[PDB]
């Protein structure tokens, strides 16, 4: 659990360096971004349920998956869909604010793809998902700020494949 | 009952943990984890072994597994050792 | 490299294929005749994909998980001024932990 | 006897500022001829799949309308009256029209149903095979010069 | 860092961060190169600092230094100055990420028994701290002293 | 055809946008230099009569080879048709430089003009060195920097124009190799 | 494993229910070149027949954890996740899958499941193979047709 | 793509000519006027969403048949796709300021149009009373300047002569 | 069904089944040949039993059918009418089981989530399923009615 | 407010406040002469925020005033301003506290429990409070709105 | 966890179609054997200390793993198995009421002969324990009442070995 903040005082930390000019390029790099993640993850938070509500009807709430003996057909199961896809655009934006995605592996990413395969979630429909879901959110948040939060969805999406 | 009432946002039970279980689940996993506790040191606690191996249930498998991560924990290996996949009645 | 000047864009024509159809005239042909071929390169001129495409991973960082840290492997810049040596040395580790240096 | 080869009919036409797949009639780099199949043939094999992967789209769909025309038309014969909309002696409010970005990039992205969702899925496999049938094309017909030129 | 402990303190909750914390973040990132321009300040006056807080930790707690003390002799000397330089390079850590977490998750989480299985008394160390906060002072102006006080004094908190 | 305004129109109409305010800056700016692009083209079709007698020739000062019987520019009659191929091609790029883009030399006069190459027999490198004279003609006269003749403009420098007249030589010189 | 992973089956496979897998090596799958399973097994190669494959490949997915010792001198059958059912016999310490000859005894697996190496591909009963892909043709006349079909007159032996 | 540029590049191609001095002397004027109908187009991509919606319900307050059954605004999608043509229009009519000419109405919107809108029975007086809405509510200086009222309506009854 | 929860009953009080399991079991088994009678009598009555229930549903809500409501339009009204099929279908689960157990952790677990996360009024599916309770008791006699209108009443309590 | 729950963090957390909850809080009481400039222009334009608020709220949404919906009649829709009044009430509370703690406790914990039991349908209150952001924020400039507008899209995210 | 109706009812629902002909005629033959299930588990909760004590005095008593050294010697492995014969006589008659053996491996076969090496238990002496104790039991509910009972004792007896 490091933001950018804390990887870069980390490395200048595990081998025991100051903080040299080279180094904070991408602080004073991280802190000219500090105001467009902060607005992007303020219209997330508005519109998480509107942006999931998005994404599956746009990506699988069209393919057999939803009907009987597809992987989502119960309530219970359809339920924990959204549930589900809600952790995934949370911890994104989370990713996002942090600039570092080690919160997504930390919390999401370990045991997940070995958890799915037990429920026998299917994880080419779940990619697809976040896919979506990474295409709403960067209708909201704008394009830069779409590909900062875009680039923590595909991380998930890479990990968990 | 099960843990999908209709909460969720600005209800009136705390926002918490939703597990996807149904009534009386009969489903469990085995799951593998180390978990340092992060809290020894201002404590001063007895010390206890970190590396568990256990069958939680599928009703708080997501709960402990959200837990886990918490404290920093790893899952080296989780299992649906007990009960079937798409199955629609049956496991309660 | 292209040194073929001696051979223009007439290589491969393959002149003397003759045909004698009987007894009569031997009918020469210029028919190309390629290979079985394949051109075996990759990363060709074009993409060829639609997305269906979330393939990429971060190299496994050891025990500890990816990316988290590679904190020994980084190019740093600046020492200290007093920095006693270490007179043991003990191997150089590898990943640290589940774990950080920002415990 | 020969038929013609779909780059020469390319040649012919007269251009029109838009297409979905710009071409890369200039945009091929010169390699060798070898390389000028190694990359034409990729784009037949890669535009096959996709017209195949166009097909287990349609199968989808075809089960998808069958899954809900029990109901499709068991709905059709009830009566089903709104609170307001269709006239105008009414309140209604916004939606005697539609209010304030709402209607969407196409209009079929708005309107929900199973079946029409995937249909909005086929762009992304049919306009996605557009292109797709279109990188064979320049693979052949610069390969068409290259054998004319030679 | 901060953006840190908005993420972590909004994670166990559930919930993405309020109104309240986003202006934390965002009043944080705006001061952002002032802790820049400030620990390149610090640096180049790191064998500045040093060289004074062995001035005052000595003549303040020569029973240290004197034959019998852990201090006494070259070698332990030569890492004295060691953990000064850890400490001051700390500090510079805990003026960029702006809150006490670099010097809490190292240096502050268990440094008595640290020190008290090395010998060295941990009320010296506390002089010692509280000397190298009064040897900053010198090298650096009234603007920006007081930006970097509340980062000293929460490391003499810390060892008590 | 299109043009430089007609481009910015092409490229929002793929994404059903509006032209906005930040390419409408890169168009407002394109007026603004429009008086030098009305000074550049005028300093080309001036002396566009000299230009192509000075490719030709001087492409075949460097090949002597082409008036060789069995060459290109043999006779009196072939010869006029490489001079008629030196101010076609001079034509297209000066309604492009005028136009602002490179669609008028796409549709119109590179298409084609490779697959007529080949059946006629023209030999495919000295059709590089011919259009990169004229290249090395056009920026002299963007640049003011011509040997024998001086054209009197307003104060300032025009850079950018040359580079981009520069690029539409290049991309005639890349369809017909 | 790589038919498995273009087919969409592996996805199967993965679950954590307990399966009796009966993959053959890849020597069975090279002995696919029989004059008599090349008629009924090369159409799949077309890469429009992906449909079969999965069922084909889903007939070697056996529900449940069907050990060889288990087997002792047992004959049960059971249908495959594909939906047909297969005969599982074990006798005189020779155990088999339809016509598979298994080689490899067992291989312990995450979930409970175990591996049966077998010798060749188990076609599953009621699989017809699909036809080449042909030419859809049309009847040139229509007169060729009329004259196909029998008259009411000719029905009941009024004409001949 | 009719503009300035495109109509005398292809009359001096055609008689195989180069930019002479009554080509150079036309591009001056589009220099000239840009400043009038640039002005339209950037209160047109800032304010589309209200003037689509106000002409888009000047149809539907006028003709009150159209939500009849079987008539041509029944359904929800039917509305929609009403008010995405107000929006194709107005895009259309907002291209045509930037590039100067009546090119992308005319084979992007007119070409064509009335031979859609018999086959598909849709009322082209419906699509008239959303346009000349938008012709007669433009408050010459409240909205933008004198002489960009005069490129933004001039485009606008381009597009009602040529659907009726 | 009251059979498997039964058994899990005194599954986990680590004993066996009592008479008062034992006796309803025994009881549930005879009232077998009754329950099949009743659930056949909803089975070809769909057509009605759903049609018919969604004529009574836009009758009492015709803001959810109306231009903004959910089910606007031929496409929604007829997936209107299709989650009707499915609670329909789930009730003559639950009466060949003797219990809700089957709408339980089908339509029932989580449903609150589906239905905000769709954008459907949830009050309003469950105004559907009381006008199908009405059609499907006037298909039955009076024992049968307390059985038929058992169920979806208990569905009506959970959908809210 | 941000003054309240620095304190019980780190009251939690048995430690005092680090600069990082003591820069804010020096931070916070510097940005109060600016807040209340805020509040006080959301306090005397109630009349407009709300009756414009009602204004496009009916208009996005016939149906809650329309004959059935749950502001019908002159009675309903005088409640049905009321609650946009109290809402913008603990907008300006947030505004001054410098967090929705004061928005936390009073109409948004178990918001969903209240409006489910009086029959609205909540997600129609949440288009009433969208309406009400875009008047508020259209009465102050761009450094403000980005706080106004702030406050009332948390109480969005929680009101559904 | 699935009983007889449980099970037809899923796999009538997976493919998510009603319940024909097909999946309705087994559920009648389950119940037309409802009347005899709930009498053998009748007698088999009366004489269960009585059946578990004429299965090990009829094939482990007296054999030398009840002597030292045996498996079972100590007073505290003694008990042990008769608290261990006592869950498989017990589950065994809740697959006998369910008519369907999928409780056993959930709840009883998973992890049961990796527990039994781990422990050192002879899974050979446990099988037939568990044979004798069958042949027991078709004594008291009859014979096809035993075939019923007895079809869910070799099923434990074929997964734990
Ligand atoms: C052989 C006898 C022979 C050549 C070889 C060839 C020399 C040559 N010259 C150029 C460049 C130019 N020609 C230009 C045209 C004109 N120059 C003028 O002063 C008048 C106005 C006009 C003629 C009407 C211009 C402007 C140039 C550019 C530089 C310059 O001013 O000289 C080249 C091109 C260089 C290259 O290859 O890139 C060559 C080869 N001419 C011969 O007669
Ligand atoms: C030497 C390589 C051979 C061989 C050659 C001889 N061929 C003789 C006669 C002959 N050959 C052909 C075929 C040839 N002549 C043609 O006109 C054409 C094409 C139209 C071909 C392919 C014919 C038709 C004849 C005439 C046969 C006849 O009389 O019916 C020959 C005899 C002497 C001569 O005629 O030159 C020789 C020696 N014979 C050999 O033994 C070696 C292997
Ligand atoms: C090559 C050694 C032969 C020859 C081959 C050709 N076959 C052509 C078409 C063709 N072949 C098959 C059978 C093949 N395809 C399959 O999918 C399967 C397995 C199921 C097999 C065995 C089919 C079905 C077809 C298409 C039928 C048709 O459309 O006519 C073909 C022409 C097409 C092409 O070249 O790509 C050739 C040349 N023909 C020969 O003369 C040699 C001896
Ligand atoms: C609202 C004023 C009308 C109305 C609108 C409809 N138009 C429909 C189809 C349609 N309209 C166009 C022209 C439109 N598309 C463009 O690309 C451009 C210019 C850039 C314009 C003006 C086209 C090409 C089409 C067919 C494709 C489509 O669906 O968008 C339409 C659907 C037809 C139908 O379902 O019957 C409607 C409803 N028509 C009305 O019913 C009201 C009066
Ligand atoms: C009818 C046809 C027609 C033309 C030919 C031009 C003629 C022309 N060019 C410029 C004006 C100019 N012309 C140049 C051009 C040049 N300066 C250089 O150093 C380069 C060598 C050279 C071109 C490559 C520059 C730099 C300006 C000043 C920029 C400007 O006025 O916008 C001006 C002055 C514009 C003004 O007063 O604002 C005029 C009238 N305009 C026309 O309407
Ligand atoms: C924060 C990181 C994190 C994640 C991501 C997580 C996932 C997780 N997803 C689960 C289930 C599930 N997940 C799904 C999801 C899907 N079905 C589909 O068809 C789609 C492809 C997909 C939605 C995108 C379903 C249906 C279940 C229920 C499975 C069951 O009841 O068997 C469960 C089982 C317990 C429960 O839901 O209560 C966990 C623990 N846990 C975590 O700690
Ligand atoms: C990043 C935080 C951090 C610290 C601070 C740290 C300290 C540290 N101090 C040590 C020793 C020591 N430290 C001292 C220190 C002192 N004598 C005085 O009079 C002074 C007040 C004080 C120094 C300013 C002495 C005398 C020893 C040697 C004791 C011995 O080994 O006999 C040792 C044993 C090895 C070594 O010197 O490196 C460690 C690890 N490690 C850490 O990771
Ligand atoms: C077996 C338990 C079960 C249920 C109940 C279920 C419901 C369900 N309802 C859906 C849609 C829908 N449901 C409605 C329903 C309604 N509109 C109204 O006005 C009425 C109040 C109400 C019906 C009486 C509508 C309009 C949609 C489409 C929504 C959209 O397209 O956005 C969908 C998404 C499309 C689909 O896959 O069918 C699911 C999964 N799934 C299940 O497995
Ligand atoms: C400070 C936080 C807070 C809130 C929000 C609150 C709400 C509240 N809303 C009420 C009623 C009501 N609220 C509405 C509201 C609406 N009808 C619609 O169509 C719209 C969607 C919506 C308003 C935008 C209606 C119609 C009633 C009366 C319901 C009835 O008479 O049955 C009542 C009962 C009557 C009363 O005592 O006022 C309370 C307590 N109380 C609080 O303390």
């Amino acid at each position: 659990m490091q933001d950018a903040i804390t990887s870069v005082i980390n490395a200048a930390d595990v081998q025991g360096k100051y903080l040299d000019a080279n180094s904070v390029e991408k602080l004073r790099g991280y802190f000219q971004t500090g105001e467009l993640r902060v607005r992007a993850a303020a219209t997330i938070a508005a519109n998480a349920a509107t942006i999931i509500k998005e994404a599956v009807a746009k990506s699988l709430l069209y393919s057999d998956i939803t009907r009987p003996g597809g992987n989502m057909y119960t309530t219970r199961r359809y339920a924990a869909c959204i549930r589900d896809l809600d952790y995934y655009l949370r911890y994104a934006t989370y990713g996002m604010l942090a600039g570092d995605p080690s919160i997504l592996d930390e919390r999401v990413l370990n045991g997940l793809k070995e958890t799915y395969n037990s429920l026998g979630v299917p994880i080419g429909a779940t990619i697809q998902a976040i896919q979506a879901m990474k295409e709403v959110t960067g209708s909201l948040v704008g394009s830069d700020a779409g590909k900062e939060m875009g680039l923590y969805f595909d991380y998930i999406c890479s990990g968990l494949s | 009952a099960y843990d999908m009432d209709g909460t969720g946002a600005g209800s009136l039970e705390p926002r918490g943990i939703k597990s996807s279980a149904v009534e009386k689940d009969s489903r469990c996993f085995k799951v593998t984890f180390v978990l340092p506790s992060q809290s020894r040191l201002y404590t001063f606690r007895e010390l206890q072994n970190v590396y568990t191996t256990k069958m939680v249930p599928f009703s708080s498998w997501y709960a402990e597994q959200q837990r886990i991560q918490k404290m920093g924990g790893k899952i080296l290996k989780v299992e649906l050792v007990a009960g079937g996949q798409m199955r629609s009645v049956g496991n309660q | 490299d292209v040194v073929n000047a001696a051979y223009p864009k007439n290589i491969k024509n393959k002149a003397p294929v003759i045909s004698f159809d009987g007894k009569k005239g031997v009918k020469l042909e210029m028919v190309t005749l390629q290979t079985f071929a394949g051109d075996d390169s990759e990363d060709t001129l074009f993409d060829y994909s639609s997305g269906k495409f979330m393939p990429q991973k971060p190299a496994d960082m050891g025990i500890a998980w990816p990316s988290g840290d590679g904190r020994q492997a980084e190019m740093k810049g600046g020492k200290g001024s007093f920095n006693q040596p270490d007179l043991r040395k003990y191997g150089p580790f590898p990943d640290f932990l589940k774990r950080s240096m920002d415990l | 006897k020969a038929a013609i080869m779909p780059h020469q009919i390319v040649d012919g036409l007269p251009v029109i500022p838009n297409s979905e797949h710009p071409s890369q009639k200039y945009n091929v780099p010169k390699v060798s001829r070898e390389k000028l199949q190694r990359e034409l043939l990729i784009a037949q094999g890669k535009a096959n799949a996709l017209q195949i992967e166009l097909d287990a789209a349609y199968t989808s769909l075809a089960s998808s309308r069958a899954f809900l025309a029990p109901f499709a038309a068991m709905a059709a014969d009830m009566d089903i009256r709104p609170l307001y909309g269709k006239n105008p002696q009414v309140f209604a409010g916004q939606f005697l029209g539609v209010g304030a970005g709402q209607w969407g990039k196409t209009g079929a992205d708005t309107v929900r149903g199973r079946s029409r969702r995937v249909a909005a899925d086929i762009g992304v496999k049919e306009f996605q095979l557009e292109r797709v049938k279109q990188l064979v094309v320049d693979l052949q017909r610069a390969l068409a010069l290259e054998d004319a030129e030679a | 860092s901060l953006v840190t402990q908005v993420i972590l303190s909004a994670d166990d909750e559930l919930r993405y961060p309020t109104a309240g914390e986003l202006e934390t973040i965002s009043s944080y990132l705006k001061t952002g190169e002032y802790r820049i321009r400030l620990i390149s300040i610090l640096q180049g006056k790191e064998q500045e600092i040093i060289r004074l807080a062995s001035k005052k930790i000595f003549q303040l707690h020569p029973e240290y230094i004197a034959p019998g003390g852990n201090a006494s002799g070259a070698r332990q000397r030569a890492l004295c100055l060691r953990d000064y330089g850890w400490y001051l390079r700390l500090i510079t850590y805990a003026i960029l990420a702006g809150d006490k977490e670099p010097l809490e998750k190292i240096g502050i989480i268990g440094v008595r028994e640290m020190y008290n299985s090395l010998g060295v008394p941990i009320i010296g160390m506390i002089d010692a701290i509280k000397c190298l906060k009064e040897a900053t002072v010198e090298v650096i102006s009234q603007e920006e002293e007081d930006f970097v006080a509340p980062y000293y004094d929460y490391i003499i908190q810390g060892m008590s | 055809m299109l043009d430089a305004f007609s481009r910015v129109v092409v490229n929002s109409d793929a994404k059903a946008a509006y032209v906005g305010g930040s390419d409408l800056q890169a168009l407002k700016s394109f007026i603004a230099d429009g008086n030098k692009r009305l000074d550049a083209v005028n300093s080309i079709v001036s002396n566009a009569s000299c230009m192509v007698s000075d490719a030709v020739s001087g492409m075949i000062c460097e090949n002597p080879g082409l008036i060789s019987p069995g060459g290109n520019c043999y006779t009196n009659r072939r010869m006029a048709a490489c001079l008629r191929d030196g101010e076609i091609i001079l034509r297209y790029v000066s309604y492009a430089l005028l136009a602002g883009d490179a669609s008028v030399l796409e549709d119109r006069c590179l298409n084609g003009l490779k697959e007529t190459y080949i059946a006629l027999g023209v030999p495919t490198n000295s059709s590089i060195r011919a259009v990169s004279i004229m290249k090395a003609q056009a920026v002299a006269f963007i640049t003011n920097t011509a040997t024998e003749r001086k054209m009197s403009f307003a104060a300032g420098d025009c850079t950018s124009l040359a580079s981009e007249v520069a690029s539409y030589f290049d991309r005639v010189g890349a369809a017909i190799s | 494993v790589k038919l498995l992973n273009e087919s969409g089956v592996e996805k199967l496979v993965e679950q954590a229910g307990p399966y009796t897998v009966f993959a053959p090596t890849d020597d069975a799958f090279a002995a696919l070149l029989e004059p008599h399973s090349f008629n009924k097994l090369a159409t799949l190669l077309r890469p429009e027949n992906n449909d079969a494959l999965r069922k084909v490949l889903m007939h070697h997915v056996i529900p449940g954890a069907f050990t060889s010792a288990s087997l002792m001198d047992r004959a049960v059958t059971v249908k495959s996740l594909a939906g047909e059912p297969i005969s599982i016999m074990g006798l005189n310490k020779l155990v088999t899958a339809g016509t598979a000859k298994v080689v490899r005894a067992d291989v312990p697996c995450a979930n409970g499941c175990i591996i049966h190496a077998v010798s060749s591909v188990i076609i599953p009963p009621n699989y017809v193979p699909v036809p080449q892909p042909t030419k859809p043709v049309f009847p040139r006349s229509v007169i060729a047709e009329i004259a196909k079909l029998p008259t009411p007159r000719q029905a009941l032996g009024l004409d001949p | 793509m009719k503009s300035v540029i495109t109509t005398v590049v292809s009359a001096a191609d055609a008689a195989g000519r180069f930019p002479s001095n009554s080509d150079l002397e036309s591009i001056q004027g589009n220099i000239q006027r840009s400043a009038a109908r640039l002005e339209a187009a950037e209160k047109l991509a800032g304010n589309h969403e209200a003037v689509v919606k106000e002409a888009g319900d000047a149809c539907f307050a006028k003709y009150a048949y159209l939500k009849n059954p079987g008539e041509a605004g029944e359904n929800q999608e039917k509305i929609n796709k009403c008010y995405r043509d107000v929006d194709h229009y107005m895009r259309l009519v907002n291209y045509c300021l930037v590039v100067g000419g009546t090119g992308p109405l005319d084979e992007w919107g007119i070409a064509g149009a009335r031979e859609v809108y018999r086959t598909l029975n849709l009322p082209t007086s419906a699509y008239v009373a959303s346009i000349a809405y938008t012709r007669d509510r433009l408050c010459v200086p409240r909205d933008m300047s004198a002489q960009a009222g005069v490129e933004f309506s001039a485009y606008l009854d381009y597009l009602i002569n040529a659907l009726s | 069904s009251i059979v498997t929860k039964s058994i899990v009953n005194a599954d986990a009080e680590a004993r066996y089944l009592s008479p008062g399991e034992l006796d309803r079991i025994k009881s549930f088994v005879l009232s077998g040949q009754r329950r099949l009678r009743i659930a056949q009598t909803l089975t070809e009555n769909r057509e009605r039993i759903v049609k018919q229930g969604g004529q009574q549903l836009f009758q009492r809500r015709p803001d959810v059918v109306s231009p903004g409501g959910n089910a606007y339009g031929e496409e929604m009204t007829a997936t209107c009418l299709r989650d009707l099929d499915y609670y329909l279908r789930l009730v003559t689960y639950g009466i060949i089981a003797g219990d809700v157990t089957p709408i339980e952790e089908i339509g029932l677990v989580g449903v609150k989530e589906m239905y905000s996360a769709l954008g459907t009024p949830i009050s309003g599916v469950a105004e559907g399923i009381r006008c199908m309770k009405d059609v499907a008791c006037s298909l039955l006699s009076g024992e049968d009615a307390a059985e038929v209108g058992f169920y979806f009443d208990y569905t009506l309590a959970a959908m809210q």
